[PDB]
């Protein structure tokens, strides 16, 4: 007995909804112009709907201006309401963000994990979770690693927590020649150890989960090689999470 | 609603447009969401002519809101000495209490409005009045290192 | 660990900031043109710390402040590029300084910070002067701090933050601004000197007998304190030499890094002090709460760590004796579970116009009194929800106030915990 | 080196069999190209008939742990293995007078029997 996708429900189109005074309001110098412009389409145009139009709808003009703010916009509020827009698209339009869409917002989002305001990290991470659950691990696996290597302490801990989030919901079943194994020891492990051996404890402690969520996926015997090279003292922290963690 | 426009004006402080709205018979004691009359709002933000205009048109000088705040509370909190004496002259409740147990004397003492403290005191403020936690205006001066206020409270 | 980048933000920031540069320029023998007319090597021994010309960046949304600095005495010395100023002012709105207007400008400032850091042999850390009840010094300063913290996480962040008091400005939104700013400093700075205007007025009024203190009068006490606490940093010396070592021996718990500064002797603006004090007299200006720049009673709490800086020619033998004395004769006031928590250092070059002086940096749990005052004023204001539409209009959420309120109260509780702690 | 598994002296072959037995515990489930004791099964067919009773038994317990390290995917090449291996295992492992040399040879055949589709 197979199940249904409830997604069969007819789709809705939002392109006609946008107003003429939208592009200039988002591309304005006055912060409240931008905020209201974004906030309007979120509360009026996206939040109501429950399924966007798959057929013949190009959002990669709208999505690249959400990225422009999420990355560069100095107003943390305009970021927050934008990443919640990005999530809504990726959520109400599942199976759309194959590359052009997903990749247009991916590396901007990972840059902005730098934000430490709880509400904002909430919105950015949850949107990263959206682009992941419908594009995992297309571009994110590689680019997530890149930003674990980044200089800002916050982006390290948050992009590593991201790999942890993704890894718990990592999916089967090809052969064991998925993108995770092709780059497992070469890249994933070499980069997770950089987190495990960070100067900060709160950083290191994210690596300890992100390594014990890794062993859970790919066998505590396969990775016993870099386990030995690790401190006996760090080892029992890694094992601590291994015993609690589920994927 | 004409009672809601009179709140917008009395708050933001457009002295002239109060007279316009009141000449259209607006409710002088119109309540907003949280029970705040225009007299509350003008007394918070220091619009002396708007206070005296509303009072002489029959504004409830001792009106409370959803939290038991009278306009004299809010004037003594923010520190509007001009308005405090206008309210008191129009029969304000010098020893009014709000939901947290504070009197206007509590708020003027906490915010360091020594000039308003003395005015309230001379209108028969309760110096020994306590709040929820059990603290008087005198305890606040002891707790807040304000020897200038301790002397003004025992005068 | 050599160079220090200095920043001043807001009106107060640039006022006590410039005053500080006035004081230590003289002490190091620099004229307003930027030329050495001293007569000692101990003056240019560690001039590379604060100078290149000052390593100072001047910041304000208020453009007028620009001129108030340059039209001052040592206003000519500051690098023209290091002036970074906005068009309008923040108007006592922390949200405008932290989220809206101050955020738009903060990039320009970081560009200059980068420029000055770029040409440093080995950076120590940063030094920000600002007021906490304002909109710019508090809102944009704390935003600047975080922005540096993440761009320079391997460096120290050291602030001279001045606390608002009704005795100096009757603006009632200052409790909001200062509470929001303390919520930042406890997470973003390694060490913070708490300059309390309440205490500066109480010293100018009661001890110095000035019936109306001006800013200049309060700023005199501040600039003299700053040169005192930075004496170790600016002259050769074994103890508390660099910013990190200082914080290492001053801050036992990361959140409890709010120092109660105080120094002696207390002088007026250019008055004469006949008979220079003796070593035991200076030492007895430590517990003397009338010398604390923060309005707190050290008697009402316990010292976690203490740094003493004696300036002038005097007996190192006698200073050691007096400090070893005053510690054990008040043994119940110094925490027992941190042995040798008081540290003393001497510098032979005295402060300007005085033969001897002594500055008393202390991590005292009594500082909770200061945060109590701010929180009660904040809560009184916040429970009636006054002036919230200012902050919320600039994109802030009402929740933030609750979090800052709660976070400051956790900070007060923590101080109370370690005060009641026992070694047993 | 590994090529010492066919060295003249017995105690050096005895090492390589222990070295191998570690390899099959400690190496990769997916498996290193160094794990090429499948596509030349003549190697272990030789090792099982070692010409030294002590180094023989150690080759059989290396074959044994090899032959259970191979219960990971994809090893459909167990047909070739039974042909090459159980005749040496039967002829000279079951044959053996040695308690442990025999017991592990039977266990090996077991593991080759369940590699197969049937008996
Ligand atoms: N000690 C001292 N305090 C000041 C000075 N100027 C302002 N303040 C205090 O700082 C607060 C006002 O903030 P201010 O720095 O003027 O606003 P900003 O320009 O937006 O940072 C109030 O608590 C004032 O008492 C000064 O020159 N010296
Ligand atoms: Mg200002």
């Amino acid at each position: 007995n197979a199940v249904d996708p409830f997604e069969l429900l007819p789709p809705s189109v939002i392109l006609d909804k946008f107003p003429a005074d939208f592009q200039t309001r988002i591309s304005s110098t006055k912060w409240k112009d931008r905020v209201e412009a974004l906030e309007e389409i979120h509360n009026n145009v996206l939040k109501p709907v429950k399924k966007l139009a798959h057929k013949n709808q190009d959002y990669s003009d709208y999505l690249r201006v959400l990225a422009n703010v999420i990355q560069k916009d100095a107003n943390v509020q305009a970021v927050t309401i934008a990443a919640n827009s990005v999530q809504l698209l990726c959520n109400s339009l599942r199976s759309n963000f194959t590359r052009s869409y997903g990749a247009i917002v991916l590396v901007p989002l990972l840059e902005r994990t730098k934000e430490k305001k709880p509400s904002v990290n909430e919105a950015i991470c949850s949107a990263l979770d959206a682009v992941a659950t419908y594009c995992g691990f297309d571009d994110c696996l590689e680019e997530t690693l890149n930003y674990m290597k980044h200089k800002t302490p916050q982006v390290r801990i948050e992009c590593t927590k991201f790999l942890t989030r993704m890894l718990q919901g990592w999916k089967s079943d090809g052969p064991l020649q998925n993108q995770l194994l092709f780059k497992l020891l070469p890249e994933v492990t070499t980069a997770v150890l950089k987190i495990v051996n960070d100067t900060q404890p709160t950083t290191r402690n994210t690596g300890f989960e992100c390594f014990a969520t890794l062993m859970k996926l790919v066998g505590e015997r396969e990775l016993a090689d870099p386990l030995e090279k690790l401190d006996n003292l760090k080892k029992k922290k890694i094992y601590e999470y291994y015993e609690k963690v589920e994927v | 609603d004409l009672g809601k426009k009179l709140l917008e004006a009395a708050r933001a402080g457009q002295d002239d447009e109060v007279r316009i709205l009141m000449a259209n018979g607006a409710d002088v004691n119109a309540t907003d969401a949280s029970g705040l009359t225009p007299l509350h709002l003008a007394a918070t933000y220091g619009h002396l002519e708007i206070v005296e205009v509303l009072l002489k048109h029959g504004a409830d000088v001792n009106a409370i809101d959803i939290m038991g705040s009278t306009p004299l509370h809010l004037a003594a909190l923010i520190g509007h000495l001009e308005i405090v004496e206008v309210l008191l002259k129009h029969g304000a409740d010098v020893n009014a209490v709000d939901t947290w147990g504070d009197t206007p004397l509590h708020l003027a003492a906490i915010m360091g409005h020594l000039e308003i403290v003395e005015v309230l005191l001379k209108h028969g403020a309760d110096v020994n009045a306590q709040d929820k936690f059990g603290k008087t205006a005198f305890d606040i001066s002891i707790d807040n290192g304000n020897e200038d206020l301790a002397e003004i409270l025992q005068k | 660990m050599r160079e220090i980048v200095h920043i001043q933000a807001g009106q107060c920031g640039n006022q006590i900031g410039a005053k500080f540069w006035e004081v230590i320029s003289d002490e190091h023998g620099i004229d307003p043109t930027g030329s050495y007319h001293g007569d000692s090597d101990l003056q240019l021994e560690r001039i590379n710390v604060y100078y290149n010309v000052p390593r100072a960046i001047l910041v304000d949304l208020e453009p007028g402040t620009m001129d108030s600095v340059r039209s001052g005495p040592f206003g000519q010395i500051f690098r023209p590029d290091n002036f970074v100023f906005g068009q309008s002012g923040a108007g006592n709105n922390w949200a405008k300084g932290h989220y809206t207007e101050g955020a738009e400008l903060v990039d320009s400032v970081l560009d200059v910070v980068r420029k000055e850091s770029e040409s440093c042999d080995c950076l120590q850390g940063f030094q920000l002067t600002h007021s906490l009840g304002g909109g710019t010094g508090s809102g944009m300063g704390t935003l600047l701090i975080s922005k540096i913290r993440e761009e320079y996480p391997d460096r120290i962040m050291n602030t001279f933050s001045v606390v608002p008091s009704p005795k100096v400005s009757d603006t009632v939104v200052e409790p909001y601004n200062a509470t929001l700013s303390v919520h930042q400093l406890v997470e973003n700075t390694d060490e913070t000197y708490c300059i309390d205007n309440e205490a500066l007025y109480d010293i100018c009024f009661r001890t110095l007998k000035l019936t109306t203190p001006t800013y200049g009068d309060l700023n005199h006490l501040v600039s003299a304190t700053m040169s005192g606490v930075t004496t170790c940093l600016r002259f050769p010396g074994q103890l508390n030499a660099d910013l990190r070592k200082l914080a290492v021996n001053m801050v036992p718990f990361p959140r409890l890094h709010f120092f109660m500064p105080g120094f002696a002797p207390l002088t007026s603006r250019g008055s004469q002090q006949y008979r220079a004090l003796t070593v035991p007299e200076l030492t007895q200006q430590m517990f003397d709460a009338k010398n604390m720049m923060a309005a707190c009673d050290p008697r009402h709490g316990r010292y976690l760590t203490v740094a003493a800086v004696f300036r002038g020619r005097m007996s190192m033998k006698e200073v050691d004796e007096q400090m070893l004395n005053v510690q054990n004769k008040n043994s119940s006031y110094f925490v027992e579970w941190i042995p040798n928590n008081v540290k003393t250092a001497v510098c032979d070059i005295p402060p300007r116009g005085l033969k001897m002086s002594a500055t008393f940096i202390g991590n005292s749990t009594a500082i909770q009194e200061l945060f109590k005052r701010i929180s009660e004023q904040f809560t009184a204001m916040f429970r009636r929800k006054a002036f919230l539409h200012w902050y919320t209009g600039e994109g802030m959420d009402e929740m933030e106030f609750t979090e800052a309120e709660s976070n400051m109260n956790d900070l007060v509780s923590e101080y109370q915990q370690y005060q009641d702690a026992t070694a047993d | 080196l590994e090529q010492r598994a066919s060295h003249k002296v017995w105690k050096a072959r005895l090492n390589a069999y222990q070295e191998l037995n570690n390899l099959f515990t400690k190496s990769s489930v997916i498996p290193n190209d160094v794990a090429n004791y499948w596509l030349d099964p003549e190697l272990f067919a030789s090792y099982i008939v070692d010409s030294n009773v002590v180094a023989q038994e150690n080759a059989i317990i290396a074959l044994h742990t090899l032959l259970e390290y191979i219960s990971q995917v994809p090893n459909v090449s167990t047909s070739k293995l039974r042909l090459q291996w159980i005749p040496p295992l039967v002829e000279k492992g079951l044959s053996s007078s040695r308690a442990a040399t025999k017991a592990k040879a039977t266990d090996c055949i077991m593991l080759l029997t369940q590699s197969d589709t049937s008996i």
